[PDB]
């Protein structure tokens, strides 16, 4: 029982902690896929870079 | 725990959510830790390079 | 009859039930925190459908 | 001496019921498929430590 | 009530020590990313940045 | 004496005994319905969270190399985002011409 109090005390702070930047967070994975889709799209249309 | 039971409804079904889209691509989860394993491993090398 | 075969493993329940809310009892602010902590954490990364 | 207790511990349980009971299928689906994920995840331990 | 109880209650009970050590492990892991939860949301929001 | 102040009490609480016992039915047979997800969450999850808790500090430590990482990155990036926007639309003309 003193486990599972001290747990969830911990996770309260711990999750309060990491939402306290909220705006970065929720915009994680929208800005993940983003960069994830123009360094991809970077390396398909420039397959003459090497040569370069 | 009655005065959250709208957070915790909230919770769940985003848990819920979550899980699903995770679920539906498992392979592509898979796959991606597989790939993730070594592609850190030659940035570091490149980085080094020209530390 | 039936209750005093299982008083034991009542009582036993009764006596791990109570250091379990003995301990847990304090903090209910805290748990209402963290539901919503929680809500709010899980809500960040389901804005949309996919 | 304590009776007002056991009705706020019966009526808090009662609420606390409906709520669970209102939030159950959402959470039981997420951990359907969390624990596919996480099948996942255990079957690709070492790939994960080296990540 | 009582038989669906019955259900849960069993099917915890075939699991029990593996029950008993899930809320240990996670107590610990949950203390320890609290003992650093500060640059870790610090860390999460400078990836999304 | 005690008695007649016991069983008033409870009979003036009946219907929220009755109201909990329905919610409880409820729950329960939602929760029997699902013991197959209960009983998979029981036999896979336990042993992950025994290795994330094995593994906190590593994971710890891997989130803070890439927050350090990171935060550097996007300094670096938000300073010269349009700089060098500008930069570049500047020299295309002379890149062109030589």
């Amino acid at each position: 029982s003193t486990q599972v109090n001290q747990l969830l005390v911990n996770a309260q702070t711990l999750l309060a902690a990491v939402n306290e930047r909220g705006r970065s967070v929720s915009l994680l994975l929208e800005r993940v896929s983003s960069v994830s889709r123009q360094v991809e799209g970077f390396v398909d249309e420039n397959p003459n870079l090497n040569h370069v | 725990q009655v005065n959250s039971g709208d957070a915790i409804q909230r919770w769940a079904a985003n848990l819920n959510t979550l899980a699903a889209q995770s679920a539906q691509n498992d392979e592509a989860l898979r796959s991606g830790l597989q790939q993730a394993a070594p592609t850190a491993d030659q940035l570091n090398a490149v980085f080094s390079d020209v530390r | 009859t039936a209750l005093n075969e299982g008083r034991g493993d009542f009582f036993a329940v009764v006596k791990s039930l109570a250091l379990f809310v003995n301990a847990l009892h304090r903090s209910d602010q805290q748990f209402v925190a963290l539901n919503n902590d929680l809500a709010q954490f899980t809500n960040s990364f389901t804005n949309t459908d996919q | 001496p304590r009776m007002p207790q056991i009705r706020r511990d019966i009526t808090g349980l009662a609420n606390l019921g409906e709520v669970y009971a209102d939030a159950s299928p959402d959470l039981f689906d997420g951990l359907d498929n969390a624990v596919t994920t996480a099948r996942t995840l255990n079957e690709q331990r070492g790939n994960l430590d080296q990540a | 009530v009582i038989k669906n109880l019955n259900t849960v209650l069993d099917t915890t009970v075939r699991h029990q020590k593996q029950f008993d050590e899930t809320l240990v492990n996670f107590e610990t892991l949950i203390t320890g990313l609290k003992n650093r939860a500060d640059p870790i949301a610090t860390s999460v929001a400078d990836i999304s940045d | 004496n005690q008695l007649d102040t016991f069983t008033d009490e409870l009979n003036q609480q009946r219907e929220e005994i009755t109201r909990a016992i329905d919610s409880t039915n409820r729950l329960l047979n939602i929760v029997s319905q699902r013991n197959d997800t209960l009983d998979r969450v029981l036999t896979e999850f336990p042993p992950l969270i025994q290795h994330f808790a094995e593994t906190r500090d590593l994971f710890a430590d891997a989130v803070t190399a890439l927050g350090r990482l990171s935060a550097a990155a996007d300094e670096t990036l938000s300073g010269s985002n349009a700089n060098l926007h500008t930069n570049l639309q500047n020299l295309q003309r002379p890149l062109k011409q030589l």
